[PDB]
């Protein structure tokens, strides 16, 4: 579980920092301390994982 | 060989988008079900108070 940088739904598409957690297969971010979390990617298994040289 | 590598491209490219939009429609599905909200979003002020943007 840890901070993390990523980028606004909005149209400029602005990056911004949340607090997202790795368990159950699954990765959530949370939204507001002590309020329900929001799913990220549905399952992991399911996944793969870039590590953008190029970027 | 450029016919070739830019149509080993293409057919991986497709089975990208494919998988791209797969995850896509279902995360539209997602927001759709239960998260979508019905109360006015809120504008966001930045560069602090002497700037103000909103």
């Amino acid at each position: 579980e840890g901070h993390l940088f990523k980028r606004a739904s909005n149209a400029f598409k602005t990056w911004s920092r949340r607090w997202f957690t790795i368990q159950s297969n699954q990765l959530v971010y949370q939204k507001k301390y002590k309020d329900p979390v929001t799913v990220v990617v549905d399952d992991l298994r399911l996944c793969t994982v870039k590590l953008c040289p190029d970027s | 060989q450029y016919r070739k590598e830019l149509g080993a491209q293409l057919h991986q490219l497709v089975l990208n988008s494919a998988r791209e939009k797969r995850d896509m429609e279902q995360r539209h599905v997602l927001l759709k079900q239960k998260e979508l909200g019905g109360e006015e979003p809120e504008p966001s002020l930045r560069e602090g108070p002497g700037g103000l943007v909103m």
